[PDB]
RNA sequence: UAAAAU
RNA sequence: AGCUGCUCCCUAGCAUGCUACUACCG
RNA sequence: GCGGUAGUAGCAUGCUAGGGAGCAG
């Protein structure tokens, strides 16, 4: 990418940390949610942000791997579901 | 050195007996795994003797299975199919159903129509109209 | 007598594991906690609760063949 | 972006510890010697708790061969080394050798620049990729039942109710989070930052007690691999085994190799692998395997002092001796030295490997390298030590499809595991000796020499900065007179003088409860230490093995049982075939007839009844084999010496000593 | 390299290998195979071969066990044993074996040539294990009596697909049908590369042979078609399960008021649940089929699949199903092969549609909970076999009328096969007792079934559906152009010559003839889209239009004149060349120049 | 080696479009006929007017011109923009051309049907 | 010499 | 799917060692 | 009658190589 470009020639070296990479130019990010409560407070909604910047939800799964839809993720419909869930988002500008 | 020479085929003869044999019976035991682990738990099964595993193993043997897990807790609830009526006069005396030797007191039947069901509808005479297997739901005591 | 069942349970998990039960997390999950507890069980009657427990979970699916391998 | 924090150290050392008169170099590259290198990294362990921990790590950096650009690490930035730059990194290449194929291949630099981002909610470990889409559960199977076994020995009294011997272990069976809920103890790690002028006499003790070995660099030509046919790592692991690079690579790439990197540093990915074995406890125990860039080059650097300490007989780290053909009575009967009022002790370490400081991993790293005097330069060790730091105590662990970083303690895998924790089990013990003899009261201290010693060594900390070699000898002989220690990879019997420990000039057990309370960050129950009194009944416990003193022949001897339920456990629990239909399988009833046979001394009756029922199950097989291959056939083998297997004076021999 | 022995089921590891088909026998049953047979091959785990290079003796009762292998008696070893001794022979588990005294028609299957009818008649006489023997070791007797054909090459090439070819003179020429392929290799010096498989159709005149080809290679001057074979597999489950009852309804769970339509099944819907299989037996064109989907719809709920082994029944079938049945019906017939193609329903590749239907060599592995095979007049124990290798399920019901046909059996050539020995279920008809019967025609009109009834069964049908037009003018046939031994007659064509267009509204009815070609002769100069009498079987049209041949065996057959007459709705005609069987006919005579 | 057909063998065809090349066409068809052959373009002549002759006749399939030479390959853009839509794809140098290449698009990814190239 | 197979 | 250490069992090869008896010379 | 080499058969040791299995940290 031209952002991976863009965040080496701002180091005033040549070489930036590893772990800061994925965080400033990956365009995916998948978070692994054990229980409804902690869905509640990270990716409540369709858009979200972490790592300052605005992701968008697209695709829902769960420990089997099937799909889910956000609206079987409410709390009386949470005691029925593989709880681990995997929401994968886009970094939408 | 003419009983030198037997020694050595009589020895060749056992270290090929003894691996062919081996290898015949090594590979015959891994192509009847889904099959004896299954005549072994039943029979193991049997032999235990308890009058809890019992009744709900001939019930199902008799198209009487559950749909979900038997639980535990004083009161959880319990979906178990009924597909005559002969099975239905020996387990669900009044609103108490007996199952895995317990009192579950019966509070919603439902037929294959997936609507409700009566429980003064089903009797002897008027059981012919009901699509038959039903769901009954329970909790226990 | 413990022993039995303990030994019975192992034999059970082990089926049910060949029958692809752990293709759905939940039921695995399920039937893996209630066989380590009755493992570690020291009183043979709540071994016997659990052990009804884990058995309807092979007795809720219809694969294996339960009237033929009732032939006593 | 910032990766490098120089000048803030340098400005909260002024700040904090200003008269602090030693010289403090924040990168120890530039350090004197390994004390000053311990010395430099035990500050640096404190300020490194004040910057953001995304800029530890690797140092990436945008190379180019044939014309395309790569992103590979230079050197990497260590919360207790600074920073490290590599010596030989070439811009612009036009092709790459094998080498550095493997070099590329192993970093976690392409991996994890190339994949999704992650946040995982799962741990609290700082997870960093996802290599691919979709999230990995590995589960765990139960055993299989060996029921032939268990009717036997039901046949014939056991497992009756109310008896002394029944079945406690199991194959228990795990879902799928079980990988990442047992990765997830790491959280037992916390930046501990040690007492330097304390540690750096304990770590001299600690290197006396490896006096009687030698060790060095040797060539490609002189390792030895024992089995190579074990998984090689990641992301090693896609196209064979170790065998398929030990024999692509040449005598003189894996020279090439070790000799690149005691100048530059290879940060590398561990795996971790969840093991299926019997236990009597339902924690999930895993193992982390590690990437082959790695061992290939540990064992050339380590190998000569390892196989020097498993060769030697008659010392304090009793690893490679062996407990056949009276290996025990020469242990126990050389730990009992001379002890005056002797009694003795033994203790636990809760969570040893993920709750480990980093500053004893380092110094134990330091020991072992010590014996290279001649064969290394100085930044050659230097380079090497980082490369063990980068490689297996912060390093990239890759559990279920994704990488997450390890904060520090021990990787289980690794090549010089079990002596590693020889040396932080002695330094442990050590520190406990010292911490019991300067915390009492030198006014009533009778014995006239052990008060000046007190004093002596308060002024050999505390005082005098440079290291006293006489008094290191001194106490050395001091602790080998009063307190005798066997130890293995963390597992230790201590026979100690009890006039002295009760009077407080020795270690006792509340000593180590509080060594490891203020340099562990655990608390030790008394409930899991032991003691004993009378010493005609061995340890109560070492390796999983009680001690009996049986008459054998003339004199008396000490043996080792082990748990009943352990070979019972063991006979009727498998993996399919194996025992099974143990036709197939009579070697293994014999060697487990070989563990229970000292059961046979014992004062209990159900204890010896255990080997009589695998003497007669052995036959008992033996009759059934012959009977099925002699219909299968028509005719019986022609010599079969399997009849020696069901009489005891097969077994009695291996605990007899000759051989 | 160990099975069990064909006879009495011991452990065993010698295979008979002069035998066509390889099968395992024991010790003493070996033994008795060899010592009264041609066949003294015998193959354990190595050959039984004299193991002295050069020597070649293959003879297993003159051969000795030697060191470590089996030696000729000139070859012999100072020490060794005879193989053959004390009335066995020496394989694993010799002293572990059981005899049994079947030897007698093991033998006959094994050398027989299945050319006489006395083959066959012993074929489903034996046990299930010989039943199942006699059954591949057929199969493959006859697929490799294929390969004595002919072979032909090209001649000249005149077109982009019909061009002329060469038979190699001197062998038999195999039959010109799109179920017969060969495939086609060049060899040019050098150059011996498959080109493709090719099927032929001999269209308007000779030489000329129109052709289909799997690729457009460029028919060139060098290359030949030689006929590609088959292979056979060998088969597992018995032909039909042990019969078990019930005392109440298993598995299956009725209604009440759906569409009592089929008002008199209800009793015989029951019984067939409370049993294992069943079978019924129909007079053709009456209650059946009609029951299947009958009671298919009686039991909602209930997984059923449906078979047949000719195309045409399975599809007339899956088309009288879709008439009643929700949709929510599949037909997983045949992805892309038997060129005479099928339905054009749903899906071939799912097998969760309620119901299935496909013929019997495409099934699919699954479970059911009905099977419903059909017309078990045309299937063999191989056959039955395959399905109940398959498939498993709980019922299984079979329908047919064993008096109608068979199957071709090509090699008999001598003798008659009563339907009592045309497989299994047949037999089990005959025997005892069809266990389920329904008889009286609801399809084809009164009169006819008056004719078939009064021939073929003894008088026991009834029916309505009444005139009008049949006729049968006892045409004089002339030239029989024989190109194949499927018989060819155009001045019989004169005929609906004669009826081209005189019938101003009889515009679709259906034209079946006994002969292939002289149907593809309806394909030559065209009436309407034209059928076999095989294709038949299952089927029923409004009109039907009937060429006969000369009165050979084959046409004369009375079975093909009850599936060729018994097909059709209110109308029918017969062209036959008659001795007596338009003094069986019972219609109104005609001539040729009576058109009114 | 050479193997003919008695079909064009899936040539999707284009129905009268571009009859002013007809005297490529009435052989275009033959393409389809036979494996492959020869064509000798005198100077002057039919070079390349048979290349974008055929490209015309084929609009629904991927085409490659190639040559060997660069003043080749630029005469191989020439006589092709015009009787090429643009809809073009021409790429023959990544980082070579020792003189200018190519005038309009990539190398990175080949677009449209028709592609333009040198042999090296 | 009649049906017709990943 | 890890790094070590110890132990039993089976097979192969080589040299050494050992011993018997046979052939050639001294 | 004995010394030297060359043989076969038999025997033991040791060491390498290969495979199977068991325990311990
Ligand atoms: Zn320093
Ligand atoms: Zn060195
Ligand atoms: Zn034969
Ligand atoms: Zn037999
Ligand atoms: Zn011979």
């Amino acid at each position: 990418n031209d952002a991976l470009n863009n965040i080496i020639n701002n180091a005033r070296d040549g070489c930036v940390p590893l772990n800061i990479i994925p965080l400033t130019t990956a365009a995916k990010l998948m978070v692994v949610i054990p229980d409804y409560n902690t869905y509640k407070n990270t990716c409540d909604g369709t858009t979200f942000t972490y790592a300052s910047a605005l992701w968008e939800i697209q695709q829902v799964v769960d420990a089997d791997s099937k799909i889910v839809q956000l609206s079987e993720i409410s709390m009386d419909n949470s005691p029925n579901l593989a709880w681990p869930l995997i929401v994968t988002a886009l970094r939408a500008n | 050195r003419d009983a030198a020479m037997q020694r050595k085929l009589e020895k060749m003869a056992d270290q090929a007996m003894t691996q062919m044999y081996k290898q015949a019976r090594s590979e015959d035991k891994r192509a009847k795994v889904t099959s004896a682990m299954q005549t072994m738990l039943f029979t193991m099964l049997r032999k235990l003797d308890n009058d809890a595993l019992n009744n709900i193993i001939n019930n199902a043997r008799d198209g009487c299975v559950p749909l979900n897990i038997i639980p535990l807790t004083t009161a959880a609830k319990l979906m178990v199919v009924i597909p005559d009526y002969n099975t239905y006069k020996n387990t669900c005396d009044g609103t108490t159903f007996t199952y895995a030797s317990a009192l579950w007191e019966i509070q919603q039947v439902v037929d294959a129509d997936s609507k409700i069901v009566q429980l003064s509808e089903i009797s002897m005479d008027n059981s012919p109209n009901l699509a038959w297997p039903l769901i009954v739901t329970a909790l226990r005591a | 007598k413990m022993s039995d069942v303990k030994c019975t349970s192992v034999v059970l998990l082990s089926v049910l594991q060949q029958l692809r039960v752990e293709s759905s997390s939940k039921l695995w999950a399920q039937c893996v906690q209630l066989h380590n507890d009755i493992l570690l069980a020291k009183d043979t009657t709540e071994a016997f609760e659990k052990m009804v427990s884990l058995l309807s979970v092979l007795l809720s699916m219809q694969g294996a063949v339960d009237i033929n391998k009732l032939c006593e | 972006l910032k990766y490098d924090f120089t000048e803030e150290r340098l400005k909260l050392f002024d700040r904090y510890f200003k008269y602090w008169d030693q010289t403090y170099h924040p990168n120890c590259v530039n350090c004197l010697d390994d004390r000053c290198i311990l010395h430099c990294a035990n500050f640096n362990v404190l300020f490194s708790t004040v910057f953001p921990p995304t800029s530890f790590g690797p140092l990436v950096r945008k190379i180019f061969v044939d014309g395309v650009p790569f992103v590979v690490s230079t050197g990497y930035h260590f919360r207790e080394l600074g920073v490290v730059h590599n010596q030989d990194v070439n811009l612009h290449s036009s092709r790459l050798s094998f080498k550095e194929l493997l070099v590329y291949a192993a970093d976690p630099a392409m991996h994890a620049a190339s994949g999704n981002l992650l946040l995982d909610k799962r741990t609290t470990c700082f997870s960093v990729a996802a290599l691919t889409n979709n999230v990995a559960f590995q589960t765990v199977k139960p055993g299989n039942f060996n029921k032939d076994f268990y009717d036997f020995a039901v046949s014939k009294g056991f497992f009756k109710e109310g008896s002394s011997v029944e079945l406690k272990h199991f194959f228990f069976a795990q879902d799928g989070n079980a990988a990442i809920s047992d990765y997830d103890y790491y959280r037992y790690n916390l930046p501990t930052m040690c007492d330097i002028r304390q540690l750096l006499f304990v770590v001299e003790v600690v290197d006396k007690y490896f006096d009687c070995y030698d060790g060095g660099c040797i060539n490609a030509n002189q390792v030895i691999v024992n089995n190579l046919d074990k998984s090689a790592g990641f992301p090693f692991n896609k196209w064979g085994k170790a065998r398929l690079y030990y024999d692509s690579m040449s005598y003189e790439d894996q020279d090439a190799l070790f000799a690149y990197t005691k100048r530059n540093v290879i940060p590398t990915i561990t795996q971790m692998n969840l093991k299926y074995a019997i236990s009597a406890k339902n924690r999930a125990r895993t193992v982390a395997g590690v990437s082959i860039c790695s061992t290939m080059t540990n064992r050339q650097f380590h190998q000569k002092l390892l196989k020097s300490i498993a060769a030697t007989r008659g010392a304090t780290v009793v690893i490679g001796t062996s407990k056949f053909y009276g290996g025990w009575h020469n242990m126990l009967k050389t730990v009992y030295s001379d002890v005056e009022n002797p009694h003795l002790m033994g203790w636990d370490y809760p969570k040893c490997d993920r709750a480990m400081p980093n500053m004893l991993r380092i110094m134990a790293s330091l020991v072992l390298a010590r014996k290279h005097t001649t064969c290394c330069s100085l930044s050659h060790r230097f380079y090497r030590l980082a490369n063990e730091c980068a490689q297996v105590l912060s390093e990239m662990v890759m559990c279920g499809g994704s990488l997450y970083v390890k904060p520090g303690g021990t990787s289980s895998g690794d090549a010089t595991t079990a002596y590693a924790n020889s040396v932080f089990n002695i330094c442990q013990a050590v520190t406990a000796n010292v911490n019991a003899l300067l915390s009492t009261d030198g006014n009533k201290i009778a014995d006239k020499y052990v008060r000046n010693l007190q004093h002596r060594l308060y002024e050999c900390l505390y005082r005098n900065r440079d290291v006293d070699t006489d008094f290191v000898n001194e106490f050395y002989a001091y602790l080998r007179k009063h307190f005798s220690m066997m130890i293995l990879s963390d597992d230790a019997v201590v026979c100690f003088n009890s006039t002295y420990a009760s009077q407080g000039l020795v270690a006792s057990i509340k000593n180590f409860k509080s060594v490891l309370y203020y340099q562990n960050n655990v608390f030790m129950s008394e409930a899991k230490c032991w003691t004993e009194t009378d010493l005609t009944k061995g340890p109560h416990e070492f390796c999983s093995q009680h001690t009996m003193l049986v008459k054998q022949g003339d004199d008396y001897v000490y043996l080792p049982y082990p748990d009943p339920s352990r070979i019972l456990g063991a006979g009727c629990f498998v993996d399919d075939i194996v025992k099974t239909d143990g036709t197939l399988m009579i070697e293994r009833f014999v060697s487990l007839a070989i563990d229970a046979y000292p059961l046979t001394k014992h004062p209990n009756q159900e204890y010896a009844d255990v080997f009589h029922l695998y003497l007669q199950y052995i036959r008992k097989l033996h009759d059934e084999l012959t009977g099925h291959m002699l219909d299968m056939y028509s005719v019986m083998l022609t010599n079969n010496n399997t009849s020696r297997y069901w009489e005891p004076e097969f077994y009695e021999a291996m605990y007899t000593p000759h051989t | 390299a160990v099975g069990a022995c064909v006879l009495c089921n011991s452990q065993t590891s010698l295979r008979c290998g002069a035998c066509i088909r390889r099968p395992f026998l024991c010790c003493k049953c070996c033994y008795d195979h060899v010592i009264s047979t041609s066949h003294k091959l015998v193959l354990s785990v190595n050959p039984y071969v004299c193991n002295a290079p050069g020597c070649d003796v293959t003879d297993v009762t003159q051969l000795y066990l030697g060191g470590m292998s089996y030696y000729c008696k000139s070859h012999k070893p100072p020490i060794s044993f005879p193989l053959c001794a004390n009335g066995q022979v020496f394989g694993l588990y010799k002293n572990t074996c059981v005899g049994s005294d079947n030897v007698t028609d093991f033998n006959a299957i094994a050398t027989c040539d299945w050319t006489n009818a006395g083959d066959y008649i012993l074929a489903n006489t034996c046990t299930e294990r010989l039943k199942l023997f006699a059954a591949e070791t057929l199969k493959a007797t006859e697929e490799t009596f294929k390969l004595s054909y002919g072979i032909a090459t090209v001649r000249e090439v005149l077109s982009d697909r019909e061009l002329h070819l060469s038979w190699e003179v001197g062998k038999p020429r195999p039959p010109l049908n799109r179920n017969y392929v060969f495939t086609g290799y060049r060899v040019t010096k050098n150059s011996k590369v498959q080109i493709g498989e090719y099927t032929f159709e001999k269209g308007d005149y000779g030489d000329a042979v129109v052709y289909r080809g799997t690729t457009t290679y460029k028919l060139n001057v060098g290359d030949y078609f030689v006929l590609t074979s088959h292979t056979v597999m060998p088969l597992s489950a018995p032909t039909l399960v042990p019969q078990e009852h019930y005392v109440r309804i298993t598995g299956l769970y009725p209604t009440l008021n759906i569409s009592d339509e089929f008002s008199s099944n209800v009793a015989n819907y029951q019984k067939v649940g409370m049993q294992k299989y069943s079978t019924l037996q129909g007079p053709p064109g009456t209650g059946k089929s009609h029951f299947a989907i009958g009671l298919a719809l009686y039991y909602p709920s209930a997984r059923i699949v449906y078979t047949a082994c000719s195309h045409a029944a399975v599809d007339a079938l899956c088309e009288k199903a879709l008439k009643y049945l929700p949709i929510d019906k599949c037909s997983r017939i045949i992805p892309a092969r038997a060129r005479v193609e099928c339905f054009d329903k749903f899906k071939v590749n799912s097998t969760l549609e309620q119901y299935v239907f496909c013929t019997v060599n495409a099934l699919p592995e699954t479970t059911a909970d009905i099977v419903v095979f059909d017309e078990i007049s045309m299937a063999t124990n191989y056959d039955l076999s395959v399905v109940n290798a398959r498939l498993r399920a709980k019922h299984y019901v079979y329908i047919g009328d064993p008096a109608q046909l068979p199957a071709p059996r090509t090699l008999l050539t001598k003798g008659t096969l009563e339907p009592e020995y045309f497989n299994s279920v047949c037999r089990l008809m005959k025997t005892i007792g069809p266990d389920m019967f329904l008889g009286t025609c609801r399809r084809c009109p009164a009169e006819i079934v008056d004719t078939v009834s009064a021939l073929v069964y003894d008088n026991k049908l009834k029916a309505h559906k009444d005139k009008s037009a049949q006729c049968f003018k006892m045409f004089y046939k002339g030239v029989i152009t024989h190109d194949v031994s499927s018989a060819i007659n155009r001045p019989q064509i004169g005929v609906v010559r004669e009826f081209l267009t005189r019938n101003p509204a009889w515009r679709k009815a259906v034209f079946i003839s006994p002969y292939n070609s002289q149907n593809a002769v309806a394909s030559k100069i065209l009436g309407l889209p034209t059928q076999t009498v095989d294709s038949s079987q299952g089927s029923e049209y409004d009109y039907v239009i009937f060429t006969q041949t000369t009165e050979t065996a084959h046409s004369c057959n009375v079975n093909r004149f009850n599936v060729a007459i018994t097909r059709a709705k209110v109308g029918i005609l017969c062209i036959m060349s008659d001795r007596d069987l338009y003094d069986k006919l019972q219609f109104t005579s005609l001539e040729i120049p009576r058109r009114n």
